[PDB]
């Protein structure tokens, strides 16, 4: 147990730094319930060349598609990720891309401490198929991919396509986890 | 593509859950050079396989940039959290802000506790500070994104000790340090103030000096 006198000067310590300026960038993705749908909070780091980063974040609601039968909710969690991309073709037309993501555990949250309930459609490997549009900047496209994974070891692949407007006048990496 | 994350059995897994029926999600990235993107999204479960569509609308991205020169290589992996002692940590001192005991600061809370640590700040500035990690956009501070903003976090502690220090004698008294603890709101008894004199007071003169006062605050 945390002596009393010390968590008051450290909470006085932290309240002095969150009224202070000058924040780092940090690489982080904490997942809080909100309503009944799961909120998620990502900052990430594009590396530029020249070795500089391009901090940005992100806000993410997760909305179930069961609107009958109980969800077990999860509080509080983060969630590691590494995404590597693994080859490209010529101007980025052609893209493989694997992630390795793993939730971590900080402390009993809202359902319990005890997991919802193993799902017998989500297998030990499953495929995926995508189609991902839009525009940047105003420049439209569209992709598709196909690929495959572990869901239960948070392994997976995924090769993509630009099927129109390529090849972008931007960086595919800003796509990366939008599929 | 959330279905593969590895969920320990003791957290239950939001994704895996919602099948057969799936789930979507509306996502809006802000990177901080300027350019914005809103992403919404489908996860689908048909024939044994998954199927994602996704929708993208990115703007504002400077034309001289890295993304639009396309000078990218890739990102770095997520790995940092706080620890379930650190969250229990900050939620103490959110409440500090959060003296409504609502969920949510609020630009006249953040104003108080600057107020009381003796900051001069206008609306200017905090809209300013409030925006740098309001998530949503609804302009108040609930407490995951008051947990973001601390894992992002010498002069300033400089000039908590002079707000402390009332008189300016190099010295925080009890008295001192109980003025600024009730007006912080802190709910606590005249021999708590005392316990925390003794806890930083390593030269036993019954005050806290600068130096104490850095390593009880660092
Ligand atoms: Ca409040
Ligand atoms: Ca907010
Ligand atoms: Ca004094
Ligand atoms: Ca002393």
């Amino acid at each position: 147990m945390v002596d009393s006198s010390r968590r008051k000067w450290n909470k006085t310590g932290h309240a002095v730094r969150a009224i202070g300026r000058l924040s780092s960038a940090i690489n982080t993705e904490m997942m809080y319930p909100a309503d009944g749908g799961l909120r998620g909070y990502t900052h990430m780091a594009l590396k530029v060349d020249g070795g500089g980063h391009l901090s940005c974040s992100f806000v993410t609601t997760y909305r179930s598609k069961k609107t009958v039968g109980n969800i077990k909710m999860p509080g509080i969690h983060y969630v590691s990720h590494r995404l590597e991309r693994l080859e490209e073709s010529d101007n980025e037309m052609f893209v493989v891309q694997r992630e390795h993501a793993v939730a971590k555990f900080v402390g009993l949250g809202g359902g319990g401490g005890t997991g919802g309930s193993m799902n017998s459609l989500i297998k030990e490997n499953m495929r995926m198929k995508v189609v991902l549009e839009g525009s940047v900047n105003g420049h439209q496209f569209k992709c598709t991919g196909e690929g495959e994974g572990n869901p239960y070891m948070g392994t997976q692949t995924m090769r993509i396509k630009v099927i129109e407007g390529g090849p972008l006048p931007f960086a595919f990496d800003i796509l990366a986890t939008s599929f | 593509s959330r279905t593969f994350i590895k969920y320990p059995k003791g957290i239950p897994d939001f994704f895996k859950q919602s099948f057969p029926e799936g789930f979507t999600w509306e996502r809006v990235t802000r990177y901080e050079d300027g350019g914005v993107i809103t992403v919404m999204q489908d996860t689908s479960l048909e024939d044994g396989c998954l199927v994602y569509h996704a929708q993208v609308r990115g703007v504002n991205f400077p034309s001289n940039g890295a993304v639009m020169q396309k000078k990218t290589k890739g990102w770095e992996p997520t790995r940092d959290q706080l620890t379930e002692e650190q969250i229990a940590e900050f939620k103490e001192a959110f409440s500090l802000f959060d003296k409504d005991g609502d969920g949510t600061i609020t630009t006249k809370e953040l104003g108080t506790v600057m107020r009381s640590l003796g900051q001069n700040p206008t609306e200017a500035e905090l809209q300013d500070m409030i925006n740098e990690v309001d998530a949503d956009g609804d302009g108040t501070i609930d407490f995951p994104e008051f947990l973001i903003m601390m894992a992002r976090k010498e002069e300033e502690i400089r000039e908590a000790f002079r707000v402390f220090d009332k008189d300016g004698n190099g010295y925080i008294s009890a008295a001192e340090l109980r003025h600024v603890m009730t007006n912080l709101g802190e709910k606590l008894t005249d021999e708590e103030v005392d316990e925390m004199i003794r806890e930083a007071d390593i030269d036993g003169d019954g005050q806290v000096n600068y130096e104490e006062f850095v390593q009880m605050m660092t």
